[PDB]
């Protein structure tokens, strides 16, 4: 079962956990940190406050985003997938090229 | 040990394998251990928890030996 | 007595409490823990919010949806079954398909 | 002497205190609970919020319905008769039929 | 010196302190606590909110008001009068008839 | 050098600390407590807020006004004379007559 | 290098700690306190809330204003000058003639 | 890979911490401290806000630029070079001449 996020809100999967190469040729072994980055699976309609319609987000399906894992930050479980759902005012920037 | 979580991946590769598993850790408390009774008790899988022998150094000393004996890596 | 929820509220009742099988075919014991997903039963006219008239909600009745059990969720007690009512800015998302 | 409420506010009176009948035959004993359920008394004329007008309330004088014991909730003595006073925001949904 | 309220406030004065009678026949002496209910002095033009004029209120010179002795309520003292100064959201009712 | 207000803020100076004659011809000693009675100086244009202009204020220059000494109440000395600086919010009422 | 402000944003240079002097003739040793009193340095566009371009600000460079030493009070060091930026909001009042 | 904020938000480098040179010709050795300072890389499209388009921001990608280094404030690693991602809110003044 694929998802329907609720407007406003994006489903991403997180990436690697500390990618084992930060500062060249050293494998930073896990020194408990977690991972910021994640792409779009997903995304809704749009905000619907000030009422007129519906502004669409500025999110694709599969943008590479940096997110900040704040509180309205929720995990979920699909199809035994690791997956996150939060809103676009979680989303802070996109890695192109 | 104290939760599930970890155990689900290898328990995993056991559950579809057949055979039973030993699981000889530093300790094995919480849900974790209550969980792996009504996992066995069912037949889902054969699971048993035991501590380790020894103390302080002298037991990861020791915990080695045994996965040399059985061909294991201590985790 | 069938329930009448007041705009904005959505009525949903939890499905299966950790159902035992996560991980593939290991039957994870209760670990402390509670169901995110629901089915809804009744759904309000809309917001009210802005004056303007009332927008309806994005939610029919009789979809799979996740939720957040926040704070705005209530429990209460229909016929003797178990049911919730929280607003649509508690929910997050659907499952389709 | 009967109540006037002060737009937006709704004047209910509670029901049975745990009507002892719960999960079928058995007699749930006072198990330290309250009751849930009220009937409508008396009704504002609505909200001013947004300047524009005064928007009707959605409850008609009368109606069975289900709110949350939260903290706008007022409690008073009319007639030595026990009521309630809260807003339509505190109000989650009606039991027809 | 008669007081003039500064728009959107309310001038009254409280009643009786658990008038001895509660119940019926029964003479409550005093169990530790204040009235609710309270007369209108004075008024003011209406709240400024949303810039469009000023919205007069609801309350006219007289009537006998049920309200919340919440923060916003404040004491004051007039001639040597106990009176009390709240906005009119702070009031909830009226006792009419 | 005379002092002028930034819009919206009301310059007032205190009057007397418990007047001792409280309760008729009673001198009631310190007992620890201020003034809540002050004089206009100063008044600013007005609420900026809601865009659309600026609101003028509802007190002229020299109203005897009853105020809450809140957190909003700065205190200043100007030409050695102890002065007070809130806005309007914070003014309550006016004695007129 | 001068500075430059971003909209509704004020920089302002302290004035003199407790002048020595404060009652007339009496030198008022540091007594443990600061200065409210200010020279307006740069000023920004203005407010840019309620989307309607942006009103300017009521303070021209080179006023003598007080502040309120609030959190949004920030301090600052140009070409090794004492400096001090904070918004319009935090400004109080000016000192003329 | 160069970054691409999402609207409202700036990418900025810090400068450096507490250039030794504090106070003239003497060397402030690392006082346990941080730098203010930084230079702009990339700008979003600007706030959504108010429904209204978007309005874009005053910053242009390379401006030397004092912020505030508060919770909003976040810190990224590109390319292996060290980054912050804030909102403009965040930003207090530039840089100039």
């Amino acid at each position: 079962m694929n998802i329907r996020p609720l407007h406003d809100r994006v489903i991403v999967k997180r990436k690697e956990v500390e990618t084992k190469s930060a500062g060249g040729i050293v494998l930073t072994g896990s020194a408990a940190a977690k991972s910021t980055r994640g792409e779009v699976l997903a995304v809704g309609n749009g905000r619907i406050l000030e009422n007129g319609e519906v502004k669409p987000l500025d999110v694709k399906v599969g943008d590479i985003v940096i997110f900040n894992d704040g509180y309205g930050v929720k995990s979920e479980k699909i199809d035994n997938e690791e997956v996150l759902i939060m809103s676009e005012s979680d989303i802070l920037a996109i890695v192109e090229a | 040990i104290s939760n599930i979580r970890e155990m689900l991946p290898v328990l995993e590769a056991v559950a579809k394998a057949g055979k039973p598993l030993l699981i000889i850790a530093e300790d094995v408390e919480g849900e974790a251990l209550a969980t792996l009774v009504v996992n066995t008790m069912r037949g889902i899988v054969k699971v048993a928890a035991v501590k380790a022998p020894g103390f302080g150094d002298r037991r990861k000393a020791m915990l080695q030996d045994i996965a040399t004996l059985t061909g294991g890596t201590v985790i």
